RNA sequence: UCAUCAGAUGACACAACGUUGAGUGAAGCACCCACUUGUAACGCCUGCUCCGUUAAUAAGAGCAGGCGUUUUUU
């Protein structure tokens, strides 16, 4: 049956999904932290 | 139009058709194309074979070629031949005789390459069998009154006794005299071919085919051309090979042998485009980008464009970059000579008629192309498909040693951890008392230090035991192993 | 309909059967809606499945036919019962044109010059064997059906021996003069029959594939 | 297919019919050419293939 | 059911969680698997398990987390026995098949591409059926590897050519079925008259270009480079105000450049009257990679130019 | 190779190879001993005859 | 090298549209759409189509610039 084991999702016998930890993460501004032409949002390109 | 020919160095043959100051058609010769097929040659029989009833002949270094017994002509046979099934090549000729022969089968097997005594001549309108008289008649495509009246026209023409002829499939046959002309020209070329071969007995290449002339004139050249340029005058006469021998001397005016103190290509300032032909991504001519890549299963292109980050521009300007691109797509297309599966990522737009418009710009370029092209409507996602069959049916360092075609770098840390887990999986295996392995040095550099006690645990578990190039061999000095 | 109220009788008589005829049971399964495509509509099946459950328990083989197909079933059956031979044929049906020449490799060939010619109707001349106009046009003229049959029969009779001896290919090439109209149609249909019987098959319309 | 060589077989079988249930027959027919054109439904041989010359025969 | 809770785990139970977010990753992997049809969740590091116990109260589902337990044996879980196949599959650019066929998950810059390669058995038999059979196996593996490698977008596929249109349609239907169990934004399409297949996206949520060729799969040939760089140099040579010419190239390049083609080099000096030419083989530079600078010893300038670039 | 004048081609390979007998291998096709060997095997008859039925038809 | 098995050529023809709808593809060529709304500036220019003109040249229009210098912003 489904078993969770680096992070592993085994669905029954075959592996349904995978998940690995790498430096950083896909987080929006201030996710885990705290018409001007240029502004400081952590950068100025946008 | 304008035609550009550079032969400063005979190794690379770069020839191009530029409208104004911009290159359009591409035929940069790739040394090693080795289109040996139909190349007249000399040499001496290397190994008469009674068992294979064939004779090896050393045209060149690779192999000693092949010669079917049946292909042999009267010159090879002795004045006193005999008919007893005529299977006896030793009776036909003793080896070592000097030979006349053309490339027949492109060597493509461990077996020999094939060659025939009966040589052939490639004429624009006609084909001559200089020796074999048997071959004759007309190709398929031409038929009807053309077949009937052309058979009258060729019958009116007189050929040397014992010489056959095959009218090319391009059988307009309109000028019987034109047939006479080009034929005779070939006749003199065939007479010039054997005489020159009588120079010496050694193996040497009498005649061959080269885009330099066979493809440059029959395919690349058109009546619309206005300028003809030549760099190496040494081959200016080699150009006069055809100036009128094609039967249409009207290009005598066209010849304009290059004599400037500037390399001809820069004189028209084309090398920018030329480099683009290999540079992976091309800056869009108006401005932007047209990025090309081959999956080797397919080929895809993308058009991130306008060369900007934040500014005032509109979808009809992005749609404007899509129209202007279409052409450059076709340009690059014909140039790098793609054939197969081609797909686009046009930046999509609300105006559907704009979609029709852009595909229309694409199809107009497709019509003037020599190749045959299949086109398809845009996708709902927008990925438009397209397949153009390669005009040139011709491991060119396909995979870089580090890249291996992927051109992608497994992260050093990831590379390490994969190896470590593989090691553990190997240790627990039956009959394991050591785990010797080869690993890129930089990985090892940051590897052990972070993982001292981790490796300690690895050892404790099973007690008793470049980036692509890692190979671990399990055992049932490091610097010498 | 044949399912007894008391399957004890089923197995009792199943015992009764003489030894020589060995009985085997196959059960089938697919998705509920998959069955609807071939076909209330949930409960009929559910209660009936309870009725059938003893069999699936007694099933010698059970197959999942949700993605099945006739060829799938035919091959599955051939191996299921006749057993599997690594020796296996691959019939290649080629349609050639006697103009161009008999295939360089060909075990059997059949001239189909006598059979009705789609050529007679001029609206057909361009269309080829795989355009349903001509397919129809033949289908009517009986002689075509007559030949397709008799030939399929001839091959079928000499097909087993050829299976023996581990032949890796058997090619039958069927020829019209031009090889666009008759030979094509015959090659196609004649293939499909043998496909149904489940032997492996591969068509090749040699004249069309020229261009 | 289920056709005996002896005639009287189905005769006596019809005789054994119980419950005097009305044994009402049905029969279909068509012409040789129509049949042949119809018998080619990827169907097996006319079981009369015992050296029987042709589907027609 | 949604309708009743709209006015309103119950909404009461919901209220506790709302306080933290309103007042305000690996546990987010748990949020990726909210289905929680998993019983066994075994950790080899007990500290991680205790962190999971801290995250069992934040997850707010003790009854679902009853089966959670740190476990010594990864092999029984297959964590140390079976899973590893897929583990390295997620980076295998090509995947074998149980049928023996295979795929090539390409990474074209413009869009994602995959062709499927049939099991290249010793001989050919029933190649058409083989195509569909192999095709079906493929299609199955497709979505798996697709999610697993975590890549989606402008995906396209090129199947083994499938003549029977209806059977091709059945294949497409199999595709539709493929991802029913998946939870991601998907939109399939139909076959291409070419034979291609437009596909769906996965943009929901470890590598870089290769060191040699700067991420280009292939490399241009040395013999090709022998004439390319030469043209470049002669081109810059005519640049006015130029005194000398600096050239940086790896060794095998300069080798066949100067010693093999000395004549043109010297002819290039005679035509370009008065502008010096220097060519510097460097071991560090890669086969395509090099530089050039027309504005130090003939065997000792590369240090300076390297300190420049 | 196939004769160029061929209108039909009927392989005959799978029939019993007379080769098996080394004695008969030197003997030609027209030599009666091989005719006997072939006659011994009925399958031969089946093939001739069925092929006679295929053409005549 | 005997066996066996596996591995770019005569004499022809090509109508009527009443093949019409018995049966409408294959490839071209045309038109025709859709429905969710979510850096400058100048220097000099060894020159390239063209277009004008008279004067073919030549002068001159447009200026992917190769880059000098000057501020200078991308």
């Amino acid at each position: 049956m489904k078993r969770m084991l680096r992070v592993a999702l085994v669905d029954g016998q075959r592996l349904y999904d995978l998940d690995i930890e790498s430096p950083g993460h896909e987080q929006k501004k201030a996710n885990i932290y705290k018409e001007a032409a240029f502004v400081d949002y952590g950068a100025e390109r946008h | 139009k304008r035609m550009l020919i550079n032969a400063t160095q005979q190794e690379e043959l770069r020839v191009a058709l530029v409208d104004g100051q911009r290159l359009y058609d591409l035929d940069i010769e790739s040394p090693g194309h080795e289109q040996k097929k139909a190349n007249i040659y000399k040499g001496k029989i290397t190994r008469i074979e009674p068992s294979l009833e064939a004779a090896f002949v050393d045209y060149g270094a690779e192999r000693h070629g092949f010669l079917p017994l049946k292909e042999i002509a009267r010159e090879y046979f002795p004045a006193n031949y005999s008919a007893h099934g005529r299977p006896n090549i030793k009776d036909v000729l003793r080896e070592g005789q000097e030979v006349i022969v053309q490339i027949d089968k492109e060597e493509r097997g461990n077996k020999g390459a094939a060659l025939t005594t009966f040589i052939s001549l490639a004429g624009s309108y006609l084909v001559l069998m200089p020796n074999n008289p048997r071959a004759g008649g007309i190709s398929r495509r031409i038929e009807g009154d053309d077949r009937t009246e052309l058979k009258e026209a060729l019958a009116s023409l007189e050929l040397p006794e014992g010489m056959g002829l095959i009218v090319r499939t391009a059988g307009v046959g309109k000028s019987a005299e034109a047939l006479q002309w080009d034929l005779s020209f070939r006749l003199k070329h065939w007479e010039a071919i054997k005489k020159a071969a009588e120079s010496r007995p050694a193996p040497f290449l009498i005649h061959q085919e080269s885009n330099v002339i066979v493809r440059a004139f029959r395919d690349y050249l058109r009546q619309d051309i206005g300028e003809i340029l030549i760099d190496n005058p040494k081959v200016l006469e080699l150009a006069r090979q055809h100036i009128a021998a094609l039967g249409r001397p009207d290009f005598s005016s066209k010849i304009k042998l290059y004599t400037g103190e500037i390399p001809l290509f820069s004189h028209y300032q084309i090398e920018s485009q030329i480099e683009s032909a290999f540079q992976r991504e091309v800056r869009l001519p108006s401005g932007g980008s047209i990025v090309i890549d081959s999956t080797e299963a397919l080929t895809a292109i993308d058009i991130n464009s306008a060369r900007a980050t934040r500014g005032g521009d509109i979808e009809e300007t992005a749609f404007n970059t899509n129209l202007e691109a279409a052409d450059e797509i076709a340009r690059q297309l014909r140039l790098r000579d793609l054939g197969g599966l081609i797909v686009i990522c046009f930046i999509d737009m609300t105006p559907v008629r704009h979609q029709r418009a852009v595909e229309n710009r694409l199809r107009e370029a497709v019509r003037q192309d020599r190749a045959r092209i299949q086109i398809s409507h845009i996708s709902r996602f927008g990925l438009l498909e397209m397949s153009r069959q390669r005009l040139s049916p011709s491991s060119s360092h396909h995979v870089c040693p580090r890249c291996s075609g992927t051109g992608t770098v497994r992260d050093n840390e990831s590379l390490s951890l994969s190896i470590l887990r593989l090691i553990e999986e190997e240790a627990l295996k039956e009959n394991t008392q050591e785990v010797h392995a080869i690993v890129p040095v930089p990985i090892a550099s940051y590897l052990l230090n972070e993982k001292r006690s981790a490796v300690n645990a690895i050892e404790t578990r099973q007690d008793g035991v470049e980036t692509p190039h890692y190979h671990v061999l399990r055992v049932r000095l490091s610097y010498m192993l | 309909r044949n399912m007894p109220e008391s399957p004890e009788i089923f197995e009792q008589a199943m015992s009764n059967l003489p030894d020589a005829f060995s009985p085997q049971l196959l059960f089938l399964d697919a998705d509920r809606n998959t069955l609807i495509r071939r076909y209330s509509l949930e409960s009929a099946i559910d209660k009936e499945s309870d009725l059938l459950e003893p069999l699936r328990s007694r099933a010698d083989l059970i197959v999942d036919t949700s993605e099945m197909s006739v060829h799938e079933l035919a091959e599955m059956l051939r191996t299921r019962l006749l057993g599997k031979r690594e020796r296996e044929l691959t019939m290649v049906f080629e349609s050639f044109g006697f103009k161009h020449g008999i295939p360089i490799d060909a075990d059997y060939v059949f001239d189909v010059r006598f059979l009705p010619n789609p050529h007679w109707d001029p609206k057909l001349r361009p269309m080829t064997g795989l355009d349903k106009p001509v397919a129809a046009f033949l289908d009517r003229h009986t002689e075509v059906h007559n030949f397709i049959y008799q030939t399929r029969s001839y091959l079928e009779l000499w097909l087993p021996m050829l299976e023996t001896n581990n032949r890796s290919y058997l090619t039958v090439a069927i020829g019209c003069t031009g090889g666009k109209h008759r030979s094509v149609y015959i090659a196609e249909q004649l293939a499909d029959y043998f496909r149904s019987r489940g032997k492996n098959v591969q068509s090749r319309h040699r004249t069309l594939e020229k261009r | 297919r289920n056709m005996p060589e002896s005639p009287e077989i189905f005769e006596q079988a019809m005789s054994n019919l119980p419950d005097a249930f009305s044994p009402q027959l049905l029969f279909l027919d068509a012409d040789r050419n129509t049949l042949i054109r119809r018998y080619s439904d990827t169907r097996r041989l006319h079981p009369l293939s015992s050296k029987n010359l042709s589907l027609e025969s | 059911d949604r309708t009743e809770l709209k006015e309103a785990k119950s909404a009461e139970a919901l209220q506790w969680d709302l306080s933290f977010r309103l007042k305000h990753v690996i546990v987010r992997a748990f949020r990726d698997y909210l289905r929680q049809d998993i019983g066994e969740i075994l950790i080899d590091n007990p500290k991680v398990l205790e962190l999971a116990r801290q995250h069992i109260a934040a997850l707010g589902r003790p009854d679902f987390s009853s089966k959670i337990k740190l476990y010594t044996g990864e092999i029984p879980l297959f964590s140390h026995y079976q899973i590893e196949s897929q583990i390295e599959s997620a980076f295998q650019r090509e995947v074998r098949l149980p049928s023996g066929g295979s795929i090539v998950i390409d990474s074209t810059e413009a869009l994602t591409a995959i062709d499927i390669n049939s099991a290249r058995a010793t001989r050919g038999g029933d190649i058409e059926e083989t195509a569909f059979n192999t095709n079906l196996e493929a299609a199955d593996e497709i979505a798996r590897q697709l999610r697993l490698r975590d890549l989606g977008g402008l995906i396209v596929i090129c199947f083994i050519d499938m003549t029977p249109v209806r059977h091709q349609r059945a294949v497409e239907n199999r595709l539709r079925e493929a991802v029913r169990q998946d939870r991601a934004r998907i939109q399939i399409s139909h076959i291409s008259r070419f034979g291609l297949l437009e596909m769906s996206r996965q943009r929901l949520s470890s590598h870089h270009v290769c060191p040699r060729c700067s991420g280009t799969g292939t490399v241009r040939d040395n013999e090709s480079l022998s004439l390319s760089i030469l043209r470049l140099i002669e081109e810059e040579a005519l640049k006015e105000n130029t005194q000398e010419v600096h050239a940086i190239v790896p060794v095998p390049i300069a080798s066949y450049l100067l010693n093999e083609k000395r004549s043109a080099v010297n002819a290039i000096e005679t035509r370009q009257d008065g502008v010096r030419c220097v060519i510097v083989p460097n071991d560090q530079m890669e086969t395509p990679h090099y530089h050039v600078l027309r504005v130090t010893l003939s065997y000792m300038l590369p240090k300076l130019h390297e300190e420049a670039m």
